[PDB]
DNA sequence: AAGGGAAAATAAACAATACATAACAAAACATATAAAAACCA
DNA sequence: TGGTTTTTATATGTTTTGTTATGTATTGTTTATTTTCCCTT
């Protein structure tokens, strides 16, 4: 009984005695091992005070998106004094995630029960009622401080058993996932409680998508019941951009004066946040964190955003910052303006003091785009009463210089487009303190081309396995490794060049012609120890049997990856291909 | 053959009608008839000698990635590994040898418990996994107002566990390691819903892996939020000789993939002779009850009705001298229960039925190929 | 060929379509209305049928009263009587 | 520029497979009460 | 020992969930015939 053949076993692993060090942080020494340990632990705690200052405000923001939504739904749930008094007030929550709690009033000489129904809790109509009558009878004995049949006769006996009148509220959670035959028959069932003179029902529909999809599903006589008083409340994190603008402004407050945002990064943020419209704010936070995680892990100059560590500056730091492309443009500008060589030489590395004294000058500039974007977003808010705008693409067009070409769409900033005008200037050494994606890490870690990374490793495979030259002539198979592909990579190019339906036997022979016949049998004989394997190699049928064994574990590995269908069970001779590269 | 090879262009151009004369119908019977024991002989030689030296050097390259993954698990990211080849020996060497001692040192003694989870096993049950997690965390079990009228106690206790652990200190105290998160019994919706809500808990660190190429189709916007994976490509062209154990490779993968009886054939090969004589007696007695009750040749998978009860089974294996008493019977049964080759449950009268979860045709094939050779 | 007759819209015939369903002129396509006993009516309430889940205008229905019966009941003076025969 | 002629399309009869649901089983979830078993006293 | 409370064994009920069989609908397979434009002339 091996643990590899079990499901869900638990290892209590053995830890060594003490590894002599307080080195237990995941940051590594940069500059290929030239960075000191005190820089690594400083870059660790300067990360965590810049990471926690960002999430203390985002947790403050998220607690305001629910406290606003509890209060916005509660202004609208109460006080609509209808004079007809024989219907239910329906609240459609457009685009709402079903993760908002609803607080009802205390409001004595009245019971206010909240009854929440998920589509898993609604298989049919009697299960919607037996849970609804259990949830009100359990929540009325909780406030009370004999048994009842759980049906809608509990609603008529409610004053005759509890002394106070009722006000029950239904909160349907995933109404796009419930079937609408059951929800139609349950609203019609609740319609029978309008003869009791002491109850009022209130329905809340968390419609994630659309109201137009719901009214094509319900019957027409139910919509005429839902229309005596209904209220559409648009509930989204993406409405008016007002909560995405607060998290991105909270990010720019943390990195104000110490990190810059390249426009190649900001429009990546802007494009990936448009591909997910339901859950933006967790995905906005995920991209700003992983880029902030990426900066402090990869830059040795991450310790140079607080000024107290500038008095540390070293020689390998001086060899790596001078290849900044703005710094060469500055030396190019001193060539073209000032002829003599000595002041440029005092800038370069032959003056040991001057270059490190040159870098202490440019760390203290405010770099004022972070406050000016907050200045524009507040000024464009209260003057023009403009709500519907991204601060993210406002910050993106401000990095380029296309600010007034973005403001002309509202057609009311023509008297203010000259006072808000701002052309950004390229500060020196701003490539060393910036967030950018020119390597392609965020669209490989967070948003990978999943299947395209699978077929590229199958087809090419030279980017994956190391092609080494010295060590192979020592080992058992290095005469075979230069002439033979790995079998999943060899079979994939026979897979790729083939048609939809392929015979296994013709696909076996076409595989077998690719292999070297002499060196597979030379490799199968180069082990002298296995007598049972050398006995297979003496047979004339040795290459035809080794090729089939090696074929049909790769034709097996391509099925549970999902690349191959076995068409037409009872037959087992031909297969259909599932997956094409490039798609 | 075709002019285009890869795009939607290659999709539309390779799906042509082939004529009847153009079809070259060769049966796979025109092949070298390969014995199973020389299948294992040639495969274990190529998987242990063909490209070790590239795969060993590749594994030394991506071992330098281990502090970069550990920085991500301390920031609340679950962590999915994809690629071509077996990721199993990567995953349990990273999580046991590297990850678990170094979180424990960074929280200052004993290491973090590392519940690893073989999802290539088609018998992986989500209630047994959650039975294991509540033994490790010991959560406050669910009060009566929290059990909401036939609510699901597995899901409703995770939701109590999230609200508990949102106020606890941010310390990893469990590392659950899911091999093949898109495997056959674990790709189901109730298993993924469990592991997504369980991934919200920042005190436990998810380290998962996937083999299927349409694996991202398995998580919508809500499950990808709760997971919030960071994806890593580890292609290493490893053999997957342990994943090719629960699933017959001689049949090239048409062994139905969800039986679990082919993986039971591997378990019988290294047991005690007194533990195989018991399981043979258990199979033959249930095979009597399947041919009696069903009156049907077709494949129906064996359940509680066809099973032997436990006190009647003790009389059957005391006459054939397998078990001396009830306790020695129950001690050599439970090794089959932990591998789910036999199940014990009680009926509506109190009879404690023991039964084997396989179909009738898989039960007579298993009886002849490993058990009846003695 | 012909004062004029109003053509009701797609959104307005939906109410007319649902009344002919509940008056037993249209039935669901392969439908089992009432079951024999209490356990078969309980097994059907836990199953979630397909016609429930497909959209409204795509449900296949069938016909309680055929057109040859529908010509014989409608009087010869209706303006729709000429359309009770193909 | 014409034209051959093979790929592609159409149709129709037939066989093979998938699908929707009926019928049911079984496990999770739930309550009840007489007998054991602690347990104060 | 002696009453009282608490747990367990036995017994049945409820709701969700997963499996299988089957009649009907869909889809593939083969063969004859017609239209379309690529590749030689």
């Amino acid at each position: 009984f091996a643990d590899a053949q079990r499901s869900h076993y638990t290892v209590y692993p053995s830890l060594p005695q003490s590894n002599k060090n307080d080195k237990h942080i995941p940051f590594v020494k940069l500059l290929s091992g030239k960075e000191s340990e005190v820089n690594v632990e400083k870059r660790w705690e300067l990360y965590h005070q810049l990471h926690s200052h960002f999430h203390d405000q985002v947790d403050h923001i998220i607690d305001n998106i629910e406290a606003d939504l509890k209060a916005e739904i509660s202004d609208l749930l109460y006080s609509e004094t209808t004079q007809k008094r024989r219907c239910f007030n329906t609240i459609f929550l457009l685009g709402s995630d079903s993760t908002t709690k609803i607080e009802l009033k205390d409001e004595s000489s009245r019971y206010n029960v909240l009854i929440e129904l998920t589509p898993k809790e609604s298989p049919n109509v009697r299960m919607m009622l037996r849970r609804s009558m259990y949830k009100l009878y359990s929540a009325a004995d909780a406030e009370e401080h004999n048994d009842v049949s759980y049906d809608l006769s509990l609603v008529e006996n409610f004053k005759r058993l509890f002394g106070k009148d009722l006000a029950m509220v239904f909160n349907f959670k995933d109404v796009d996932s419930i079937n609408f035959n059951t929800l139609d028959n349950f609203i019609i069932l609740l319609k029978s409680a309008f003869k009791y003179d002491h109850v009022k029902i209130s329905l809340i529909f968390n419609i994630n998508t659309n109201l137009s999809n719901i009214e094509k599903n319900l019957r027409q006589s139910t919509i005429r019941l839902l229309k005596r008083n209904y209220h559409k409340l648009d509930v989204s994190s993406n409405k008016g951009f007002k909560y995405g603008n607060q998290i991105f402004q909270s990010f720019l407050d943390t990195v104000d004066g110490k990190l810059n945002l390249s426009d190649r990064f900001v429009e990546f943020i802007l494009s990936k946040m448009a591909n997910n419209t339901n859950h933006n704010l967790q995905l906005l936070t995920k991209m700003l964190d992983y880029s902030l995680m990426s900066y402090f892990f990869q830059n040795a100059f991450s310790v140079f955003i607080d000024p107290v560590n500038v008095d540390f500056l070293n020689d390998d730091y001086l060899k790596i910052l001078s290849r900044c492309p703005t710094f060469m443009f500055f030396v190019e500008g001193l060539i073209k303006q000032h002829a003599p060589a000595d002041e440029i030489l005092s800038l370069l590395t032959n003056k040991n003091r001057g270059l490190e004294e040159f870098f202490v000058e440019f760390l203290v500039r405010e770099n004022p785009i972070n406050g000016h974007a907050k200045f524009v977003a507040r000024f464009l808010e209260e003057e023009l009463n403009i709500t519907n705008f991204n601060l993210i693409e406002l910050y993106h067009n401000l990095l380029i210089g296309k600010l007034d070409s973005y403001l002309d769409r509202w057609s009311a900033c023509k008297e203010y487009k000259d006072r808000l005008h701002f052309e950004p200037i390229d500060t020196i050494f701003q490539e060393l303190f910036t967030l950018d994606n020119r390597s392609g890490l965020l669209t490989q870690s967070i948003f990978p081309s999943y299947k395209s990374n699978i077929e590229d490793n199958l087809l090419s495979w030279e980017q994956v396995l190391p092609s080494l030259d010295k060590e192979n002539y020592d080992t058992l198979s290095g005469d075979l490794d230069k002439i033979m592909a790995p079998v999943l990579g060899q079979l994939f190019k026979l897979y790729r060049e083939a048609n939809m339906t392929i015979n296994i036997y013709d696909f076996y022979i076409a595989f077998r012609e690719t292999l070297p016949k002499e060196e597979i049998l030379n490799f199968i004989r180069k082990d002298p120890s296995n007598t049972k394997l050398l006995e297979l190699a003496e047979t004339p049928d040795a290459f035809d049997k080794v090729a089939l064994i090696l074929f049909m574990q790769a034709i097996f590995a391509f099925e549970n990856m999902g690349l191959i269908k076995f068409q037409s069970t009872k037959s087992y001779d031909l297969v259909e291909k599932c997956v094409w590269r490039g798609i | 053959a075709s002019s285009f090879l890869d795009t939607f262009e290659g999709y539309f151009d390779q799906r042509k009608i082939v004529r009847t004369n153009a079809k070259s119908r060769h049966t796979m019977s025109m092949a070298p008839d390969v014995t199973r024991e020389e299948f294992s002989l040639v495969s274990n030689f190529f998987n242990e000698n063909f490209q070790k030296r590239p795969r060993q050097k590749l594994f030394e390259i991506q071992k330098k990635m281990f502090p970069q993954y550990w920085f991500e698990l301390t920031q609340g990211f679950s962590l999915l590994f994809y690629g071509v080849g077996s990721k199993r020996n990567f995953l349990e060497e990273f999580a046991i040898d590297y990850l678990s001692p170094k979180i424990a040192y960074s929280q200052l003694v004993n290491s973090i418990p590392c519940l690893i989870l073989n999802g290539y096993n088609p018998s992986c049950n989500y209630r047994d996994v959650f039975k294991e997690i509540t033994d490790l965390l010991v959560p406050a079990e669910l009060t009566r107002s929290e059990t909401k009228y036939w609510g699901n106690h597995v899901i409703l206790q995770i939701q109590k566990m999230i609200d508990f652990y949102k106020n606890q200190p941010l310390d990893i105290k469990l590392i659950l390691v899911v091999h093949n998160l898109d495997g056959p019994s674990i790709r189901k919706n109730t298993f993924q819903t469990m592991l997504s809500f369980l991934s919200v808990i920042r005190q436990i660190a998810i380290v998962a892996s996937t083999d299927h190429i349409y694996a991202p189709l398995l998580w919508d916007n809500m499950k990808a939020q709760n997971y919030n994976f960071v994806f890593h490509d580890i292609s290493n062209f490893e053999p997957s000789t342990v994943e090719s154990t629960f699933q017959d490779v001689m049949k090239m993968g048409k062994s139905d993939t969800s039986s679990g009886a082919e993986g039971a054939k591997y378990v019988l090969q290294s047991l005690t002779v007194n533990s195989k004589k018991m399981y043979k007696l258990l199979i033959e007695t249930q095979m009597q009850n399947m041919g009696n009750l069903s009156a049907n040749t077709g494949p129906k998978r064996g359940t509680q009705r066809t099973g032997v009860e436990l006190k009647l089974f003790n009389h059957l294996c005391a006459a054939d001298f397998i078990a001396s008493n009830e306790i020695a019977l129950r001690s050599m049964l439970r090794e089959f229960i932990e591998h789910k080759m036999a199940n014990i449950t009680k009926n509506n009268s109190g009879m404690e039925i023991i039964w084997v979860p396989y179909t009738y045709a898989e039960l007579e094939k298993l009886l002849k190929t490993v058990l009846n050779t003695l | 060929r012909i004062n004029t007759i109003k053509l009701w819209l797609k959104k307005d015939v939906k109410n007319v379509w649902e009344n002919l369903v509940q008056l037993d002129f249209f039935t669901e396509k392969s439908a089992v209305g009432l079951r024999d006993n209490a356990t078969a009516a309980f097994y059907a309430s836990n199953y979630q049928f397909q016609g429930t889940m497909i959209p409204f205008d795509l449900r296949s229905y069938q016909m309680q009263i055929i057109l040859q019966e529908l010509r014989r009941i409608i009087p010869k003076s209706n303006m729709y009587y000429s359309w009770t025969q193909l």
